[PDB]
């Protein structure tokens, strides 16, 4: 819980 | 002016857009990805502009700097005075269908049972029900809690992909766009009504939609909804008109996403898009209706009557709820 997945 | 550059999910949905830009005179233009986060990356690159997302995916898209936009707004239940477009959204509700026939079978005996899936990362395919089953088995293992499925998005060659079928080739087992015949809320409700599932996660307006009439394709001409159950999480089984009282979440709606400085813009240009081509627009069913698609839920789904503006400009914490939000967080520890 807390970045971008890419 | 600038064109607004709506992004495409697999080949389908591709040939509407493209009908949607010839009709609109190129104020929409159309990009086109093979998966849903390949769109929210070509949105995130600024290689298009917008595309309408499934809760689950708007977490994703959140989670990258993407923002909600306009919702789609099916039709209210109870008479208001509103406009479509400023009418609250109402949320749908995610349920688990099983064939009456199928008559052991209960929310506490899916175990080693078949499943069909929307696609992983969906509210009502894959979040919601996989979110209480690994909090109900104490296990993040929720791979192998079926015997097979159909869950688009997943490894191909896995137990969770087995029942997929792919496109009129087997071409494409298992992809999360239309060409597989399973995916989506009407291919999970396929796969459940020709017994290639023994439940299908989906959502109470497509089990109506696709029975008794409401639908004429081929598979689904013939389904009579007395035929289906229900599975409420306290282990009983109800008729599909019970839906309200036996639900595994209300879901909040699917909704439009784009870059923030794109967003003021992308939203101009839907509403004038609607107001052309939406249910009653000044030129649907005439020329183009942008909320059709024989069913299929090409871009929008097939039930939207308008989208809709948000209130209170929210985030995508705020447009998905604090309780959904903490739900995906915490099955998606599990991966
Ligand atoms: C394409 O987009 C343009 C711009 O928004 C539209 O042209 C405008 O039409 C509106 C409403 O009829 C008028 O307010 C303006 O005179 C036009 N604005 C500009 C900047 O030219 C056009 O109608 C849209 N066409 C379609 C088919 O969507
Ligand atoms: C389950 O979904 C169905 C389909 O969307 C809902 O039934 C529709 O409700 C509208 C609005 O009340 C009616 O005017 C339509 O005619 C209904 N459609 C069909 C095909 O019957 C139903 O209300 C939903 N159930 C719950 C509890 O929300
Ligand atoms: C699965 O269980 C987790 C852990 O209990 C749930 O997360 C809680 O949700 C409630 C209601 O929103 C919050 O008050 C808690 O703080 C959350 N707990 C934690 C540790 O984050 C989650 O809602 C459950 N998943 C589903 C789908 O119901
Ligand atoms: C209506 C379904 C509930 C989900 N939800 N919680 C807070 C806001 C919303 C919604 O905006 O989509
Ligand atoms: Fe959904
Ligand atoms: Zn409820
Ligand atoms: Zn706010």
């Amino acid at each position: 819980l807390e970045a971008c997945a890419f | 002016y600038t064109r607004v550059v709506w992004c495409a999910v697999g080949p389908e949905e591709q040939k509407k857009c493209q009908q949607w830009s010839q009709q609109s005179g190129q104020n929409v233009t159309c990009a086109t990805a093979s998966t849903t986060d390949d769109c929210i990356v070509l949105v995130l690159k600024g290689e298009a502009d917008a595309l309408n997302l499934d809760g689950g995916y708007i977490y994703t898209a959140g989670k990258c700097g993407l923002v909600p936009v306009l919702a789609e707004n099916r039709k209210s239940s109870k008479h208001s005075s509103l406009d479509c477009v400023l009418r609250p959204t109402e949320g749908y509700l995610a349920v688990a269908v099983v064939k009456k026939a199928n008559e052991g079978l209960t929310w506490n005996s899916l175990k080693d049972k078949k499943s069909c899936h929307t696609a992983v990362d969906r509210t009502a395919g894959w979040n919601i029900p996989m979110g209480l089953i690994v909090n109900q088995t104490g296990s993040c293992a929720f791979d192998e809690f079926f015997s097979q499925s159909c869950a688009p998005g997943a490894d191909p060659k896995s137990r969770l992909c087995a029942l997929c079928a792919g496109d009129d080739q087997g071409l494409d087992k298992c992809v999360p766009n239309s060409k597989e015949k399973y995916y989506g809320y009407t291919g999970a409700f396929r796969c459940l009504a020709e017994d290639v599932g023994d439940v299908a996660f989906v959502k109470n307006d497509t089990v109506w939609e696709n029975t008794n009439g409401e639908s004429t394709a081929d598979w689904a001409k013939n389904l009579k909804r007395e035929d289906f159950r229900l599975l409420c999480l306290d282990g009983t089984r109800k008729p599909v008109t019970e839906a309200q009282s036996c639900h595994l979440a209300v879901a909040p709606n699917h909704a439009v996403v784009s870059r923030s400085d794109r967003a003021a813009h992308v939203e101009q240009v839907l509403l004038h898009q609607q107001a052309l081509f939406g249910k009653n627009g000044k030129n649907c069913p005439d020329k183009f209706c942008l909320f059709k698609s024989e069913t299929k839920n090409l871009l929008f789904n097939d039930n939207t009557e308008c989208l809709a503006k948000l209130g209170g400009r929210p985030t995508y914490e705020e447009y998905l709820g604090t309780e959904y939000v903490t739900a995906i967080a915490n099955l998606k520890k599990c991966s």
